[PDB]
RNA sequence: GUGACCGAUAGUGAACCAGUACCGUGAGGGAAAGGUGAAAAGCACCCCGGAAGGGGAGUGAAAGAGAUCCUGAAACCGUGUGCCUACAAGUAGUCAGAGCCCGUUAACGGGUGAUGGCGUGCCUUUUGUAGAAUGAACCGGCGAGUUACGAUCUCGUGCAA
RNA sequence: UGUUCUUCGAACAGUGGUAGGAGAGCGUUCUAAGGGCUGUGAAGCCAGACCGGAAGGACUGGUGGAGCGCUUAGAAGUGAG
RNA sequence: CUCAACGAGAGACUCGGUGAAAUUAUAGUACCUGUGAAGAUGCAGGUUACCCGCGACAGGACGGAAAGACCCCGUGGAGC
């Protein structure tokens, strides 16, 4: 997937 | 009992630390870069206590071949002539000192000439 | 945005070099001194080219 | 021990998320809270060695006692009052001025209760013997009957 | 305990004549001269080279067909910055840079390279304005 | 040689640094006026080591104030008291409240 | 000045003056010799057929010592690999007179 | 009453107004923090300063001993000074090396060093790491092959079918 | 370091090294033995151009103001990047 | 937007007062082409570059922040 999605 | 153990860890940094004495920024500061520099400073002063042996001997040889080539001959026609006029084994750097001698260096290069022919 | 090394105590000290500040424009009160800034009332004596005003 | 130390069992910070090490419990042995996970602990230090082999000490460092001429023989241990005084007169008169054993079979109450305020003078049974009195103080005053004692015991 | 010779060096200056060498075979024999590998008191870090004067520039010659295919490049830090002569064209207007780059090629690279290439002079031929300096004619050794 | 100390009073000593560089070497005469019209507020504390300094000479010694010269005009650092700023989301960033140590040497010339 | 050879490595000499060499023991404060000259010099005669005779070269030794203590450490940039050796070279120090040809 | 038990990051969490301060609605979690001097004899008095804080003068064996106060290291911050630095591309060292400045546990002396030659940190994990693979901002302290009971082997001692 | 001869010892050969195996040592705390330094100055701290093959150890000068070291052994909360 | 141009206020800029944080092996920390754990500020060859700052931009430092969430393995777990 490798999703930028860090919180 | 208990061992504390307080004083010969301060007594190792500080003999690491007094034997990077001189160098610059932290590496004479800070330990924990001065073991590493001194431990590379000691793999250097191996390789270049090897190294010097070579190098003062091509300086040797460079000053030998412009003392022998002003005097008409190169440097290996100028070894060849010393090997063949007897077997004289003088050595490279008493052979320099012999143009901080001049002109006991053209004698023995005469000596080369007599023989090469 | 963020520092990847350490600035060194060397680096830091030039650039510090023009961080100083300089001496204000101050000269010889006429009236009393010691002394007074250029082109301002002297705090002093409260005098100015050259009475009095306060 | 890890387990003994009064603290808590949970963890300061979860596993995963903080920029910090894990530190799964309060006081692990890295933390100041202590410390140590061997550590001493108490035991006993006690051990036998084969009844010749005592036998054997015992005797030869009686024989490396007498040969180096430091046995001396007084026989009853005659001694009027309790005064340690005369105890003291009694050592000065036979050239003693380091440490000494008086060894008496009979464990005469005179000899028992004098000798004990100098330091270096330790009075013991005739089957009281031992090892470190004989090597620590480096002269015996024996008596007669102790010799008579310890020939047939040992 | 040799000799290594430091603020007593005496340089002499020397003219040498490109009528009819090379670029080229001569460069090197300059820049052995300059490097001071003539001289005996050699020493490594002081720089005991000599002087040079090189005269007739215009005059110099290369063989084979190195005038129109040998290329010089001077890249600038710009994009596209890739500018080009020929050989002949460097020898025609102004040969000296094509000497001195020839002498920098075979010169060694560091301080005292910078210092060993200031001894250097190149001049249009036949005239140098180092009269006062009163240079010997030095020849080739081939 | 007289010498004042201020001794942990409340200012930063890189900001004391910053007037004390350029007040140093010259004579006190010349000294009081450049602390009047920096103006850089550390300058009154400084000028107070500085007139503290001239009367231990003049009391003390009776060095004849009036041709003396700054001689040792070092800047030290004292103890930090330490507070925390609220930040957002709870972060809770330390501030460091610096003190210095003022020392003004004054001798002859 | 004659060229000497007792190292086995070859110096060259003055009159009066303290060389330092490797360490020959010559039971010192006794004077030893040097037989292996080449180049006797001064009328500036020739090697040749080495060894020649009269070619005498004495020695006065005053100090049997030790040279300034060198740190031998090397270690491999990897692997765990050090190796700590202190090393202190003996020399012999002699005084070189009455070169003779 | 005794420790081949600890000595203030150790030893009880707690040598100190400690299950205290603080955190949590609550159950609960849970710190940091010892040392003047033998005796306060704890700096009378003078000067600067609003005060704090200093400089003299006193007490004291010591005041650099002056209230987190015995000794006081290093990271860090400064002030002076001897030698080099504004044409130089450097894991910052090493070998060679002139000049300048000093004299030591006098010893082929110490400090700084223009310039040349060589030279891509330490650890981990790897077939292979200068690695653009991991870890460490720095310094100081603490921090991981122990102990109980059995078994086997080597060596030593005692007695020996 | 290994082998031979063994006439103080000599000759010859060997001595890169990860995982690992074997051997010899240096330091820390405490205890037993004697012996010995200490306010005419201990431990600790700071500096030095000293010594040893290494871990390390001494000697001077300053600070410090009361304990420490040596020996042959023995135990371990036994050495930090 | 073609296609952007002015004007007002707050920050940014200067001065006075106070004053952090993420990060950080040391660092005197250029470019091109190659080489190399196969994508170099530090390696090789060459080309450039006096020393120290201030205001800006963000191409690189495989930037920082979270022992990848995807994929696989564990004779790991949990929910259905």
């Amino acid at each position: 997937a490798a999703a930028a999605a860090a919180a | 009992p208990r061992v504390k153990g307080g004083t010969v860890t301060r007594k190792r940094r500080k003999k690491v630390l007094k034997l990077a004495k001189g160098y610059f920024g932290s590496k004479h500061t800070l330990y924990k870069v001065a073991n590493q520099q001194v431990m590379k400073s000691g793999n250097y002063a191996f390789r270049d206590r090897r190294q010097k042996k070579r190098d003062f001997r091509k300086l040797w040889i460079t000053r030998i071949n412009a003392a022998a080539r002003m005097n008409g001959l190169s440097y290996s026609r100028l070894m060849h002539g010393l090997k063949l006029s007897g077997i004289e084994v003088n050595r490279k750097m008493l052979a320099d000192l012999a143009v901080n001698d001049l002109t006991a260096f053209n004698q023995l290069a005469d000596a080369a000439k007599a023989q090469l022919n | 945005a963020v520092p990847f090394r350490r600035t060194s105590k060397m680096k830091k000290r030039l650039r510090r070099t023009h961080f100083k500040l300089n001496v204000p424009g101050m000269t010889e009160c006429p009236s009393c001194g010691e002394m007074k800034l250029s082109h301002r009332v002297c705090k002093a004596c409260g005098s100015y080219n050259g009475k009095d005003i306060n | 021990n890890r387990s003994e130390v009064r603290g808590g069992g949970r963890k300061p910070w979860r596993q995963k998320g903080t920029g910090r090490a894990r530190q799964g419990s309060i006081r692990s042995p890295q933390w100041r809270g202590g410390g140590v996970v061997f550590g001493p602990t108490p035991r006993s230090y006690s051990y036998k060695l084969p009844k010749k082999v005592r036998r054997l000490a015992i005797k030869s460092v009686l024989s490396s006692k007498v040969i180096d001429n430091n046995i001396i023989v007084l026989e009853d241990l005659t001694l009027d009052t309790a005064k340690t005084k005369e105890m003291a007169a009694i050592l000065k008169g036979l050239s003693v001025e380091k440490k000494a054993l008086i060894v008496t079979a009979d464990a005469n109450e005179a000899v028992a209760l004098s000798a004990r305020n100098i330091p270096g003078v330790t009075v013991v049974e005739a089957n009281g013997i031992n090892v470190l009195d004989v090597v620590n103080h480096e002269k015996l005053l024996i008596t007669k009957a102790a010799v008579e004692k310890v020939e047939e015991v040992l | 305990t040799p000799m290594a010779n430091a603020s007593t060096i005496e340089r002499k200056w020397l003219v040498v004549d490109a009528a009819g060498k090379t670029l080229g075979r001569l460069s090197s024999e300059v820049a052995a001269i300059l490097r001071g590998k003539h001289k005996p008191t050699y020493t490594p870090h002081v720089d005991t080279g000599d002087h040079v004067i090189i005269i007739n520039a215009e005059k110099i010659e290369l063989t084979g067909k190195k005038l129109t295919d040998k290329i010089y490049y001077r890249h600038t830090q710009h994009p596209g910055g890739l500018k080009s002569r020929t050989a002949l064209e460097m020898r025609t207007n102004y040969p000296e840079k094509m000497l001195e780059l020839a002498i920098k090629g075979m010169l060694p690279k560091g301080s005292l390279g910078r210092q060993m290439f200031k001894k250097l002079n190149v001049y249009r031929g036949s005239e140098h304005p180092h009269e006062a300096q009163k240079p010997e004619v030095y020849e080739l050794r081939g | 040689q007289a010498k004042a100390v201020a001794r942990t009073v409340r200012i930063a000593p890189r900001k004391a640094r910053l007037v004390m560089d350029l007040i140093r070497g010259k004579q006190v005469g010349e000294a009081v006026s450049i602390l009047n019209l920096t103006p850089r507020a550390a300058s009154p504390i400084i000028e107070k080591v500085l007139k503290s300094a001239i009367a231990n000479a003049e009391h003390n010694y009776e060095m004849d104030a009036n041709n003396l010269v700054i001689s040792q005009a070092f800047v030290d650092e004292g103890p930090t008291l330490k507070r925390f700023r609220p930040r957002a989301m709870g972060r809770a960033s330390q501030i460091n409240k610096r003190t210095s140590h003022i020392t003004i040497v004054v001798s002859e010339k | 000045y004659a060229i000497i050879k007792t190292g086995g490595k070859q110096i060259k000499v003055e009159e009066g003056q303290t060389v330092y060499i490797e360490k020959l023991a010559a039971e010192a404060g006794e004077t030893v010799t040097f037989e292996d000259v080449l180049f006797v010099g001064g009328d500036n005669v020739k090697v040749g057929n080495p060894t020649v005779e009269g070619a005498t070269v004495t020695a006065k030794v005053e100090k049997q010592g030790r040279a300034k203590k060198i740190t031998v450490f090397r270690y491999k940039p990897k692997k765990n690999v050090h190796k700590k050796q202190g090393h202190r070279q003996p020399y012999t120090k002699v005084t070189i007179e009455k070169i003779n040809a």
